[PDB]
This record gives structure tokens, C-alpha cells and sequence, in this order.
């Protein structure tokens, strides 16, 4: 698979410059200028057949042209069959994502569907990453999605939601891989927010609450357009890390971990959470 | 895990703990220990249900054993309507050697109750409900043997009543089965449920020894009381016999709960025995009796004396036409004299509920080696197996 | 133990075990 | 079995603050190591081309100085440890007899009535469990279709654990580097029971449990060398996926290290 | 020395967040274990009278069940590991020849031109250092008045570290339980260099370094048994006090475990 | 405005039974069944306007209807403003608090009087929190304060005393709000010792019950200046937590919680307090 | 050494009760009542010779009397030669401790001197624990005390001070034992208080600050009498743990660690700190 990476190709008078994340080149060949311009107007992935055709049309040797494009940071070639063949976004604000499927292709991210949580009869295919994004959080929504899809072969989930002044993105929940679920995450954050000066969350006050039907909403600051935009970018980059055009590799010790962002300071904190002792995700 | 420890002078018990386990497919076991105020309370199953169950078992047992205060003192006929008072009199007349005259003039300590069907408020004798020997000490001559049959604890009155009804069905079904040897059907001992933790237990039991699964539901009743039985001849096994029982509307649900109840009794006694704990550590006479029944002959004695109404061993767990008839209608046809003892306590902005379903027209408790109302609306002396009428059922 | 000096009414067993 | 301890007895002494803090730390070292993540993750923070300068070196107490007391190698009576196996090949059948020899010599007393082991443990608590994973159909089996077992070092017996197929186990244990690993016959997986490591000594018990794991795999290295098996200790696996595949409950028990065993020919 | 690595080269790759988090965790397991604190501190969270039920037991994957595959002890070709030494007695002189034998066999290749060791290490990084502490005046010495040395396993040489007296070292290593310990001839102290353990693998390197320590002391157990020394691995010391006494810089390096060696007679 | 208390209704054909924390009532009017079914689904809160509407729709006189709802324990009417306009401290060691009234103003705590428990004729204004602090504990001292002041409008009580190495601060007892009292804890605790399945012959209940028989108080054990300063600060901070509080923006768990402080380790244990069904505070 | 533990001995009519932390006894022997009364009026430590004399005077067998006193929790016998033979308190508020030397003897704590930080020519003996307590913190004060006393054979230091809404007690700084100093502690707390969501404190902003002379003051809430009393008790109990009559043993993994108290919630947190990378305490 050939991935087109971020770059610009700019021109003034007889001067043409290529600028990528890796390098900058004063371009002196008209054919390669043409190739770069066509690549710049395409989104993310290009068939090697079309790349070859593009190079042939500009009378450029395919091997030498490809080597130039790869070494300068215009394209890369990936080989790996990925773990989730598709992503879906399920949300209570699907309109926030109404352009995401088409935009995010140029980051190499395949999102097949934006699904409104209000939909009855939601279907998802094999080996799909399900991103559940909630502005108006309720634990029952997460429980419904798990109840419907946890048994889907190769499924995984990511959940995103707001808590106090933060945007939270849970670690990837993969039943196949045995990683912690949303409830493992939200209990870790609720514990940390208690002013107990204690890591341990359990006491008789907590045990008595665990008698009631497990359900909750979460306090959070009111969202404006800028908080939504920030969130939108974090979602995109996270999906990109997992399933899209990889620009920066992640260390194996934190690739599937949670990502939390303080909406005031804009500082991110990426943290692996443990399985919550009272959660049954491990037993399913 | 959990591991919440409380000071001796705390309102709360000494220790709650959820046990670690290596196998993700075994049930979670949670336990509360509170010195010898009560015997340790536990539950097993899905993690949260096990935690919820241990807490509920603790609240329930603490209430009935340690916490009842009676609301006055009245004769049976002052305390309730006349036909209820008559049924109690006939129960008490079999339990002690005292005369009907002595029974109807005695001033019993009272507790609040309502009739299960009419919701008519009344009182019933406290001596039936309180497990300690102080609460209704002066009434013990009338009713010396007490237990926790029909007792439940929950966060809603309807759920507590439902829990009490299930236990009532369980125990009444078990006593009739014990006395007569009659079951409705057998479920295949090779049954596969699809529920990972249930199948894990069943396979382990099948590998260690043998099992039998019987539907022992009271005849004509809806729902399903499922009795699971285990026994082994294997020398190095500490548990030679165990049992589980549960009643639910769903046959599958009843079977699954029954299997986990068996595992719970199996593992508690197993851990007692490999711990090397002495007999002085056993303070409960039902637990002492159950421990003396830990032998293969308990298993064979039950299985060889069981007669099935249906010869076909069930290979699937579907309901039938009787399963979803109305349980309250069914019970009321047998007797109008079924009462709900109740108590409640504020916890934050909620109420928790303690209930016990009691009827003098059914067995008042489950020890037929003690002082019991053997003649009632579901059994009369001589109906079943004679030796069983004087022996306690081998059930914890 | 019982003593010549009085009758022991109460013991905090946890703290006695540590006074292990 | 005659030596059984219930974890119920252990948890009575658990400090839940210690347990949580230890688990929180422990999970920071877990890996997501899968073939499908090869182009989007990395393991070494040092570039491959610079690793040579760090491998098989000595750090000095007095850097820049060379005044040392030399010791003669004529005092050495030992055999060289064999190179760790790599590019494993499973073409030849491997008997249960060979695996049994590994287990009893590495982890058990020669006397079956003794409870001492060939490795020590803080407080004689032995919080590390050994699991046996069968990874090739050219490995003989004790119980048809059971591919994970738990070794009981005092009973000198194997307890059945899981009936996952040999391919699922291999996938989970070998992580991203399975092509280079090749095809081992079996693995040992060494697992910590958190509460057994912590209940007596608190945090220091974690440190003691990890050290104990190393004493255990080292016995296995030495025994494997003597019986003609090749082996490699291995950290390149996805911890949660190995746990799930073995049906371990990650709230109680976590895999610390994997050790592959087999032949190296073609 | 020919194999020298400067820690300057290592720190170039250090993640300061990883380093701090690891040190923070590590210090939770450090002890203040001194004779003068005997009546105001405790080590075991379990009362002495209940410890028997936890010692030398097996936890089961299927508690309550006994269906196992028994393995014969006729496959065992090994000697029993000797009981760990206690009530050590230093009445007999112990030669440097004996200590040299321990060191080269436990930690070094029989070939002095080889850089392989008798224990493996993640990435061949070998982040654990061995220090030798002389604890009795009945132990022969290489350099008069030097009682701490650092063993260089590739050079097969001892580097002088400290001239603290034998009594100060003994006091620091033996913690609160020195009367029961008696009088060992010497100790090995195994120390982690934090940045060498973390720089390549991050948090998982800490876990790898602790396991490596266990592989090292286990070789020492096995070698000690063969040369007629008694030994005991020992966690009952005050980490910071041992470090200070050895002149170690606790920002860089921490003692993980101590191992006493000697005779047991009277 | 109106807190809806927890309650149950059970129905069987046309029979309806209401059970609150203090009452069991046969409900035979159709209108009142509809009022109660509605309140049961509302979940804690209702405006006076909505209650009045609900009553009018069910053809029930608003004043008779509300008096019934209040008297039987279905609702309580409480204020948005602070529940307690001031506090008084009643103590056997009133000299300990000789500067507290002045000092604690800068923490926003307003204690109007320090009162010696030995005074004959103690008067307390309406809407006042009574803090009873005892170094020498006897249950009859609490009983006499409760009997004197339970019918004062808007009154509440909190007690602090010493139990061996612990200083205990009880939950807040408010007759208006229906929270547990001192005896819901201590008499229930004594019950559990007396009615133990196997009595501990060395129970601390033996001491407490022997002190009753011998007409003696339970002394605090060897308090010095430091223990008293520690206690003084805990009292101050607990009072601060109770100042400006109401059901409008302070959860009932602030009242239904005890604080125990080990005077040796200085560790605090905050625990829930619940009602005891057998307590005389529920005879109402 | 014989330590007298906390207890009360109370009497009314012909009834006499001993209450300790361990047990309660109905005392029926007049001689033992007399002994207990005399022990109750003494402070902390008693010579075994006087205890024997006390027992002889009441005609009680010495061995049987001692066994009773030990088993019931009235006294204990300790054997261990302690690490610091004496403590001194150095402070900018020495008047807060003007009764501490005499009071704290009954907790078995030997404080030889209360020293005003304003004193020139402050001397301290061998093997002394120096407690430095500052209301008005300045790092130069700590530096002066270290500069004067770090070389004293067997010395150790504890420092206490206020930071924001907390009272901080550092871990024991012992040069002999190689434990972290005050500056190691204060840097750990200053780092944790920064809103960086990062454990690591180092960045160019911090490096530039490290160019200036290392000195600082600390923001903190204004102290009242109750905060001082709470602090006083924590100081006493900490000294008691280290050098006085041990009532509760500490685990070896946290005996020398820091103790921090939130002055609002009164919750304590005990935490071992690492040596700060930029501190030179290790090198001295
Ligand atoms: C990491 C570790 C720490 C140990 N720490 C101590 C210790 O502090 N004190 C001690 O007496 N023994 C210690 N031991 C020795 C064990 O107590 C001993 O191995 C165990 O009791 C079994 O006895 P054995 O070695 O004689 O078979 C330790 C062992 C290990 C592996
Ligand atoms: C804790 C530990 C983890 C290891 N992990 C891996 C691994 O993930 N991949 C690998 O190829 N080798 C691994 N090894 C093997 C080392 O790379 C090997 O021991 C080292 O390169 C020296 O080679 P030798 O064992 O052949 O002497 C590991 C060794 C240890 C002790
Ligand atoms: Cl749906
Ligand atoms: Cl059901
Ligand atoms: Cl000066
Ligand atoms: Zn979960
Ligand atoms: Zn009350
Ligand atoms: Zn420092």
C-alpha cells in the first residue's frame, strides 16, 4: 500500500520547492513537479498502478522516481495486514463527524459509517474498531453497545467522553486481547477525583453504593466549538495511530493505552489502566 | 481484593474480601467475616453479583441473628385475624407438647407483617423470626427450633419479597422431595449450558466424581426448583458429597444458580478441611450436620430413592405450560395464610429491606429432626418415607 | 488468665496479640 | 494438592492500597506486541545501529581507571552456557519424557516426599507459578487437546488449564517477532500471583517475586543445556493476550516472562 | 575495562518520566531494618503463629479438584539444594581462592576472551552489578583494608570500592536480624543501575533487571553448593544504609538483594 | 423545596400498601394511589408547584394531602438556605472551647454559645445545630439532650466522644430530615454483641454494660493537651463542612457519615451511618 | 525500661475499674487499686526499683503483679538501646512548645531543649534527633541548621513546615543511613503541585531558575490555634513513634518516611520520597 504523507509543493517565477516533514527540495525537473502536484491533490492512499502511470506520463523512471518520493518523505510503502479492517464511529453527536469519513481518508483512516446512537438495529461487521463518542454520557449507552457487539469476531472498542474539565479517550478494549474495558477506565478516573489522598477506592460507603443498579452520568464543563474541534483532532490522530497512516511510531508499552486531555491547559496524559477489581469484562 | 477492614467498635463488619483466583472462568467468591457475631457470609458468581450477594447475605443474617427488637406482646387472636390465628395454633400444637389452651392464652412477642395476598396488616410471633435466644426467650417453649428459611435482603421491597418467595419455594420443595423421594424430571448430567463458568464447574465435578440434576419443584407450581447433587468415591477428594438448590422462573437460570450454589458449598467446606480448622470453630448446628453428611452414602441414599414423574431425561432446558402460571395464585389455592415479615432502614436516600415469608400451613422450618409442624397443607405423617420424617435433610 | 486482682471484663484481642 | 493453599487465606492479609499501587506500576511495563502493529510501534528506544556499543559491556565504579585485581580463569570448572536458541525448528517429535525431565529437575526436589525446591524464596512463599504451553503438533501430549498446563512443583504433577489450539498460543506468546523465533516445541510461562507476593512483605515482596522468577528460569536454562534442548527467555509478547489465551484472571495473576524450548537445525 | 561502557552514553536515551516513576515505585519497597528499631517496627504482616499455613504450598488453577497428571521423580538427575545457611560461624580462615571460584563460575565464562556469561540478559545489556563485601577478619583479602569490591565479569577482575571496616559493613547488611544470622565470611550485593535497566525497554526493563538479579544469585546458590560454602539470600537490610556504606550513589544505583556466604558449625 | 423520601407501594388487585421509613398505610383512595405512584417515579425531587398540580389532578385537598405526605414520611419540606443559622457546643469540658467562638469566625464557623453540660436550665434557639462533646461518656447524657431539644424547630444534633484509642464524631441527627441518631449506632452495636451467635465473653460491651450498672461514665483514656488540640481541630473542620449546608446543594451523605480518628496513628476513618429499624428515634 | 501505657482507673461506691487500650478489669484487690492509682499519677517511664517498691508496699508478689500489669496493658518492658539518645526541637515558634518537654515525658519522649532559631551559638550533642519546625519557612534556615550539625556523630533531622493547605513532616534525614534530606522532600512536593500532568519536573524553565541562588519561601494558609494544636499532636506522635513509648508498630517499609496532613480534610498521607537528582545531600 502506498501512503501519501503530508507535504506542500509551492511555485513562484521559475522556482519550485517541495517541503515535507522529512526534507525540503528545490525541484528542477518539470515532470517531477507535475507528479508532486497530482499527488498533492489526492487523499492518502494511491494504487501503485496509478503512481507508476503518473511517473510514466512525466517520463520518469519508476524505480528512481519512487526512491525519490520515499526518501524525501512524500510517500511511504507499508506491508502489514492491519488488525481492524474497518472503523465505525457511534455517537450522540453524529453531525460533528459529518465530514470525517471523507476528510480522514487523507490521513489514511477508513471510517465506514457514522452511526447515531438513537438508531435501532445498528449492525457492525467482523474485525471492526468501534469508536463510541458521547457528549451526553450515560453508562447504559456503553452497556448497550457492549451487549450488542462484544461477541463480534475481532471487535474492539474505544470510548470517548468528558469528565469535569477533561476529554477522555479510553484505551482500546479488545476482548480477544484481554484489555480493560470502559468501566475499568471510568472507575480509575472517578477514584483519582475523590479527595481521599488514597489510591484504594474501596470503603463501606463505596460498598453500599455498589448495591444499587450500576448506573451513572458524569459532571463536565459545557462544550463550545473550540473544545469540539480539539476533541475532533484528538479522535482523528488516535484513529490514525491505530489504523491509519502512521507518522510517528508509538512504543509498545503505551500503544493501546488511554489518552486524557485537560481542556483548559491542553496538556495530554497517556496512561495504562488496570482491570477494575469489581468489573466483569475479564470474565466474559 | 476489596479488603475493607473495620475496627471492632465500627458499625461495619471486621473484613470484607473478594478472593483472588487464577482461572478467569471460575466464579468469583466474596466473603464477609464478623468474628462470631454471625457465621461468615458469602456469595459466588459473576464478580459484581458475588460482591452484592456477600453484602446482602451479611445484612440479612445480621438482621435475623443479631438485631430484631419485638413490637409488643399479644395472644395469637389479638395479633391477627381468626383463621390465621387458628393455623398458627395448629402449627404450635404439633411443635411442643403444650395444650391448645396454653397456646391460645400465651402472650407472644410480636413482629410486624402483612398477608402476602390481601396486604392486610397484622403481627406474627417473633419467636419464628428472631434467630437469637434473647428476643423471644419466653416463647421458646412453643417453638424451640428456628432457622432462616424464606429470609431475604434487598434494596427494594418487591425484590426482597421475590427473593423470600424463591427461597420459600426452594425449601418447601426440598422438604417434600426429602420426605417423599419424588421429583418431576431429571436433567441430563452431561447438559451443556453455554455459560462458561457453569460449564467449567460441571466439567470439573464430572471429572472428580458424578452428578445428578433433578427438577424438584412443588407439584403444579410454576417456575423451577433445581437440585444439583454431587458425590465421589475418590479417596484423595475431601468433598465426598455436595448439593446446590435454586428456584427461578427460567429452568436455565435455576440450573445455573443451583450449580454455583453447589460450588460455593463444595469450596467452603473444602477450604475448612484443608485449613485444618477444629470442630470448636463450627458454631452453627446446620453447618455441623451438613459436615457430618460429607460422605458418598448421602449421594447414593438420595439418588437411589428418587422416583421421577417423567422417565425421559431432559436434554434441553425449555419451559412448559405450567412454568408461567401465577405463583401467588398457586400458593393462595393451597393456603391464604402466608405472611411477609418486613423491616426497613434508611441508607443514604434509599431504603434497604429485610423480609421473611412465613406460613403455618407449610413447613415453618427445615429441620424435621427437631420440633416441626409435620402435618400441614403439603404433607401429613405417613405420606412419605418414615425414617426421613425424623432425620434432617443433608443440605446446609 | 484469671487473677487474684480482679475479673477481666474485656480484651481487644487484636491489640493483645500485638502487645504477632 | 496435599500441599494446597487457598487464596482466600492469603487475601485476609492483603493491603488494598499496596495491591493497587503495585498493579498500577506493573501494567506500565506490559507490551502490545503483535505482527499487525509492526509498522506503527517500536520496542527499542535505541536505534539498531547504535546498540552494539551497549551490548556485553562493563560499567565501572572508577570510570577511566584500570587498577584492578585480576582473577584467573583456571578456577572455572563450569561448562559454557549454550547460545540462546533462535530460528527454532519442530521437525522432530519431542517426547513428554523430555518435558517431564525439564520440569522436575528445574523446579522440584529429587525426593517426592520433600517440600524443598531447587530455588529459594522469601519467606518460603513461592508466589510464582509455572505454566506449560504446548506449541507444536510435533510435541507429544499428556491429555489430547489440552495445550496449557500448570506445573505443581511439590506434587510433581501437571494440572490441565486450557484447550486453546497450538496456533493461538503460539501467536500470543511470540508477539511481533514470530518469524525470527521460528517454531519452538513448547514454552514455559512464569506468572506472579500478586496477593501471594504482597501479603507478607508488602512492596518489597514484588521485588522478591520478580527475582524469584529469574532464579526459576535460570534453573530451566541450566537443566535445558544438560538435556539437549535449546531455549530462549523472551519478553516480546502481549501480556494481556497471553493471559487471556491461557484463561488467567489478570486481577490475580500476570505473566512475567516466557521461555521457549526446542531444537535448532534448519 | 577493555569492555568499558560509559554511563554518559546510556543517559543520552533516558526518558526522565520513566526514570522518576520507576524510582518512586522502587523506594516503596526499601526497608529501615536496624537493631535499634526492633520494638517499634515489624516486617511480616502475618503473625508468626499463622505463617506455617502459607509456607511451601501450591496454589491450584482448579481449587478443590485433584485430577492431575502425575510425573515420576525417576526423571530427576539432580542433587538436593542445600538448606540455606543460618547461624554462620567464621572461626575457620576463608581463602580468596574460594571467593574467586565462586565469582568466575557464577558470573563469568570459562573462556576469558569471551563476552558471554552463564546467565542471559534482555538485549545483552546486563544492568545488574555484583559487589563483594568482606565481613570477617577471618576472610583473606586481596588489598589490605579494602572491604568492598566490584566484580567485573568480562574482565574477570575485582575493582576496589571502599575501605569501610568489616563491622560497619556487617551492621548495614544484616539489618535487624544479625543475632540469628551469626557471622558470615562475606556477602554479595546485587545492584541495579536504573538508567541501564530503563534506557532501551523503558518500564519493562525494570522487570527484566529484577529477574536478571535472580538468575545471578541462583548461579551463586548452585556454585556455592558445589564448593562447600553455605549461603543465604537476604532481604532484611536497610537499603539506603547499605548503599551509603558501600559509597554507592542512590540516584544511579540501588542494592536489590544481599547474599551471605560462609560456614555453619557451632 | 420538597425532598421526596424513599418509600414503597405494593399493589394486589385493588389493594395498595404504602411503607415509608416510619409508617405502613393501607391506601384505599384512588387519588392518593396516583399521587404516590407519581412521587415514586420522580426520584428525590419535586417543586411545590408540581406537587400542588399533582394533588389537584388527583382530586385531593392540597393541605390535607401535604400534611399526610409529611406526617407519614413520604416528603419533607426543607430550605434552600443554610439549615442551621448557628451552632452551640455543649460539653463536659467547656473551658476547652473558651476562645472557639472568636477564633472560628475567620473559618466561617459561627458558634453562639459554649454550654456546660452540668448547667440546670439550658435553652437553645430554633434552627440550631447542637454539638455535644464529652470526655466522659454516658448514654443518658445524650438521652437527656435529645429529650430536651428534639421538638425545637429546625434543631439537629451531632455528638463527639472517646472510645478507647478513638475519638468518634457521630453523624448528624436531624428529626426534620429523618437522619439516624446516636443510638442507631451504639445501641445497635451493643445489640450485636449481646445477640452474637457465639458471644465473645471478653466483649467491650461487657465494660459498657457494667458502667451502666455501676452508674459510671466511660472516661477518655489519658488525654493530654495534644489529643485535645487534635480533637478541637477535627470539631472545627466538621462544623465548617456543616456550615452553609442544605438539601439544595449538600448531599444527605454529608449528614449520614461518621468520623473516627485513631488518636495514636492520627488516621481518620469516615464511615456511613444508617438507621436501625429498632431505634426509638423511628417511633414517630 | 518500664513504660507506663495509657489507662484510667475509676471508682464509685465499692466498684473499681481499670481500662486500658488492651483490656478492662473489675479490680477487687485494694493493694492493686493503690498501685494502679500511683502509676496513673506518674509520667511515662518508671524505674523497676520503684515499681517493685510500689508492689511491696501493697503486699503484692512482684512477679505476679508485674505479669498482671503487663498482660492487661498498664505497662510494658522494653530492652532496646535506641538510635537517638535525645531529641531537640528548633523552631521559629518555640513558645508553641513551652510545655512540650514536661508533657511529652508521659508519652516516653525525651526532648532535652526547645531552641529558638534566633539563637546564635546553638549547640547539639552526639546521637541527637533534631526536629526543625518552621511557621515562617525560608530555605536558608534549613541550610544553616544542616551546615552547623550534619557532621555531628549520629545526628538526624526532621523538618516540619506548611505548604498551601498542608502540614508537612519530612522523612528522617540521617547522613549515617543515607536517607533524603529536606530539599529532596520540598522538590518532590513543589513538582507535584505544578499543573503539568507530569512526574518529571525538568524543562528549560526549571533549568534557568536553577541558575539563581537556590532560595525560597513557601505559600501557605494562615494558621489558627486549631491548626497549631493538630500540628502539635502530629509532632508528638511522630517523635513518639521514633524515640518514645511505642504504642503501634510501623512496618519497616514506611517507618522513616514523610508524613503529610491536609489541614482541611485532616487526612494524612505517608510516602517515601526519592533523592532529588539535583540535590547534593548524598555527596556530603
Ligand atoms: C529474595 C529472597 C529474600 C530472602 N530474604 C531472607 C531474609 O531476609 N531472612 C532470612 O532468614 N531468609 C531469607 N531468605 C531465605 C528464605 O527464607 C529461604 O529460601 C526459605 O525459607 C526456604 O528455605 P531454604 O532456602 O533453606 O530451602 C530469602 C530468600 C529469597 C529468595
Ligand atoms: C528477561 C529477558 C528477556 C529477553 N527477551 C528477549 C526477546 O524478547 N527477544 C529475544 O530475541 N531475546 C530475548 N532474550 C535473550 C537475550 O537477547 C539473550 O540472552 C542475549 O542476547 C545474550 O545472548 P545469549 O543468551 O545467546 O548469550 C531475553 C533474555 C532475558 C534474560
Ligand atoms: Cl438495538
Ligand atoms: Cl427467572
Ligand atoms: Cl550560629
Ligand atoms: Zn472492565
Ligand atoms: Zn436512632
Ligand atoms: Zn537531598
Amino acid at each position: 500500500m502506498i501512503n501519501i504523507l503530508p507535504f506542500e509543493i509551492i511555485s513562484r517565477n521559475t522556482k519550485t520547492l517541495l517541503i515535507t516533514y522529512i526534507s525540503s527540495v528545490d525541484i528542477t525537473h518539470e515532470g517531477m513537479k507535475k507528479v508532486l502536484e497530482s499527488l498533492r491533490s489526492k487523499q492518502g492512499i494511491i494504487s501503485e498502478y496509478l503512481l507508476d502511470k503518473l511517473l510514466d506520463e512525466s517520463l520518469i523512471d519508476k524505480d528512481k522516481g519512487k526512491e525519490f518520493l520515499i526518501t524525501t518523505g512524500v510517500i511511504n510503502k507499508t506491508k502489514t495486514s492491519p488488525l481492524w479492517v474497518n472503523s465505525v464511529i457511534i455517537s450522540d453527536v453524529p453531525h460533528l463527524f459529518s465530514n470525517a469519513r471523507e476528510q480522514w481518508k487523507c490521513d489514511g483512516v477508513f471510517v465506514s459509517h457514522i452511526i447515531d446512537i438513537k438508531d435501532n438495529n445498528i449492525n457492525v461487521s467482523d474485525s471492526t474498531l468501534i469508536w463510541l463518542h458521547l457528549e451526553n454520557y450515560h453508562s447504559d449507552i456503553v452497556k448497550r453497545i457492549y451487549s450488542k457487539f462484544e461477541s463480534n469476531p475481532g471487535v474492539a472498542f474505544i470510548q470517548s467522553y468528558y469528565l469535569k474539565e477533561s476529554f477522555r479517550i479510553d484505551g482500546v478494549y479488545s476482548p480477544d486481547l484481554g484489555t480493560p474495558c470502559h468501566f475499568c477506565h471510568i472507575e480509575r478516573w472517578l477514584s483519582r477525583e475523590e479527595k481521599s489522598f488514597r489510591r484504594n477506592e474501596m470503603s463501606w460507603a463505596n460498598l453500599l453504593q455498589l448495591l444499587k443498579k450500576y448506573q451513572m452520568t458524569l459532571p463536565a464543563l459545557a462544550l463550545g466549538e473550540s473544545e469540539r474541534g480539539f476533541s475532533y483532532h484528538l479522535i482523528k490522530r488516535r484513529l490514525q495511530e491505530l489504523t491509519g497512516t502512521s507518522l510517528v511510531k508509538s512504543h509498545v508499552d503505551n500503544f493501546m493505552s488511554s489518552v486524557s486531555a485537560d481542556l483548559i491547559t491542553c496538556i495530554l496524559c497517556k496512561e495504562p489502566v488496570i482491570h477494575w477489581q469489581a468489573c466483569s469484562c475479564l470474565e466474559r | 481484593m476489596i479488603n475493607v477492614y473495620s475496627n471492632l467498635m465500627s458499625a461495619w463488619p471486621a473484613t470484607m474480601a473478594m478472593s483472588p483466583k487464577l482461572n478467569r472462568n471460575m466464579p468469583t467468591f466474596s466473603q464477609i467475616w464478623d468474628y462470631e457475631r454471625i457465621t461468615p457470609a458469602s456469595a459466588a458468581g459473576e464478580t459484581l453479583k458475588s460482591i452484592q450477594g456477600a453484602i446482602g447475605e451479611y445484612f440479612e443474617r445480621r438482621h435475623f441473628f443479631n438485631e430484631i427488637v419485638t413490637g409488643g406482646q399479644k395472644t395469637l387472636y389479638e395479633m391477627m385475624p381468626p383463621s390465621a390465628a387458628k393455623a398458627f395454633t395448629e402449627a404450635f400444637f404439633q411443635i411442643s407438647s403444650l395444650t391448645r389452651d396454653e397456646i391460645i392464652t400465651h402472650k407472644f412477642k410480636t413482629v410486624r407483617a402483612f398477608n402476602l395476598f390481601s396486604l392486610e396488616q397484622q403481627e406474627i410471633p417473633a419467636v419464628i423470626i428472631a434467630l437469637d435466644n434473647i428476643t423471644a426467650a419466653d416463647d421458646l417453649k412453643f417453638y424451640p427450633d428456628r432457622d432462616t428459611c424464606g429470609c431475604s435482603f434487598h434494596g427494594s421491597l418487591n425484590d426482597a419479597i421475590e427473593g423470600s418467595l424463591c427461597e420459600f419455594m426452594e425449601r418447601q420443595s426440598l422438604l417434600l422431595y426429602w420426605l417423599q423421594g419424588k421429583a418431576n424430571t431429571e436433567i441430563s448430567s452431561e447438559i451443556v449450558t453455554g455459560i462458561n463458568h457453569i460449564d467449567e464447574i460441571l466439567l470439573a465435578l464430572r471429572s472428580e466424581g458424578d452428578i445428578r440434576i433433578f427438577d424438584i419443584t412443588l407439584p403444579g407450581a410454576p417456575g423451577h426448583a433445581v437440585l444439583t447433587l454431587y458425590g465421589t468415591k475418590n479417596k484423595i477428594s475431601r468433598i465426598k458429597y455436595s448439593t446446590g438448590l435454586s428456584y427461578a422462573n427460567s429452568l436455565k437460570k435455576a440450573l445455573c444458580k443451583s450449580v454455583v450454589e453447589l460450588w460455593q458449598s463444595y469450596i467452603c467446606l473444602h477450604n475448612f478441611l484443608i485449613g485444618g480448622y477444629t470442630d470448636d470453630d463450627i458454631i452453627d448446628s446446620y453447618q455441623r450436620h451438613f459436615m457430618s453428611c460429607n460422605k458418598y452414602e448421602s449421594f447414593t441414599d438420595l439418588c437411589e430413592n428418587t422416583v421421577l414423574l417423567s422417565d425421559d431425561v431432559k436434554l434441553t432446558l425449555e419451559e412448559n405450560i405450567t412454568s408461567d402460571t401465577n405463583l401467588l395464585n398457586y400458593l393462595q389455592q393451597i393456603s391464604d395464610n402466608i405472611f411477609v415479615y418486613y423491616a426497613r432502614e434508611r441508607v443514604s436516600n434509599s431504603l434497604v429491606w429485610y423480609t421473611k415469608i412465613v406460613s403455618p400451613d407449610f413447613f415453618l422450618h427445615m429441620n424435621n429432626s427437631g420440633a416441626i409442624n409435620i402435618n400441614n397443607k403439603i404433607y401429613h405423617t405417613g405420606d412419605g418415607i418414615k425414617v426421613r420424617e425424623s432425620k434432617m435433610v443433608p443440605f446446609p | 488468665k484469671a487473677s487474684e486482682f480482679g475479673v477481666v471484663l474485656s480484651v481487644d484481642a487484636l491489640k493483645l496479640s500485638r502487645q504477632g | 494438592s496435599k500441599h494446597e493453599l487457598s487464596l482466600v487465606e492469603v487475601t485476609h492479609y492483603t493491603d488494598p492500597e499496596v495491591l493497587a499501587i503495585v498493579k498500577d506500576f506493573h501494567v506500565r511495563g506490559n507490551f502490545a506486541s503483535l505482527p499487525e502493529f509492526a509498522e506503527r510501534t517500536f520496542v527499542s528506544a535505541v536505534p539498531l545501529a547504535h546498540l552494539e556499543k551497549f551490548e556485553n559491556k562493563e560499567v565501572l565504579f572508577r570510570p577511566g581507571f584500570s587498577s584492578v585485581i585480576n582473577i584467573s580463569s583456571s578456577h572455572n570448572f563450569s561448562r559454557e552456557r549454550l547460545p540462546s536458541g533462535i530460528n527454532f525448528c519442530d521437525k522432530n517429535k519431542l517426547s513428554i519424557r523430555t518435558i517431564e525431565k525439564l520440569l522436575v529437575n528445574a523446579f522440584s526436589s529429587p525426593d517426592p516426599g520433600s517440600v524443598r525446591r531447587p530455588y529459594p524464596s522469601g519467606g518460603a512463599l513461592y508466589p510464582i507459578e509455572v505454566f506449560l504451553c504446548r506449541l507444536s503438533e510435533n510435541t507429544e501430549n499428556w491429555q489430547a487437546g489440552t495445550n496449557v498446563y500448570h506445573y505443581l512443583p511439590l506434587s510433581q504433577a501437571l494440572e490441565p488449564v486450557a484447550t486453546c489450539n497450538t496456533q493461538s498460543l503460539y501467536r500470543s506468546l511470540s508477539g511481533g517477532d514470530s518469524e525470527r523465533l521460528g517454531k519452538p516445541h513448547f514454552a514455559l510461562v512464569y506468572c506472579i500471583i500478586f496477593e501471594k507476593a504482597l501479603f507478607k512483605y508488602r512492596y518489597r515482596g514484588y521485588r522478591m517475586a520478580l527475582m524469584e522468577t529469574g532464579s526459576m528460569y535460570q534453573n530451566a536454562v541450566l537443566v535445558a543445556d544438560q538435556i539437549g534442548l535449546k531455549n530462549r527467555v523472551w519478553a516480546g509478547y502481549t501480556d494481556s493476550y497471553v493471559a487471556k489465551t491461557m484463561n488467567l484472571d489478570q486481577r490475580t495473576v500476570a505473566p512475567l516472562i516466557v521461555q521457549f524450548f526446542g531444537d535448532v537445525n534448519d
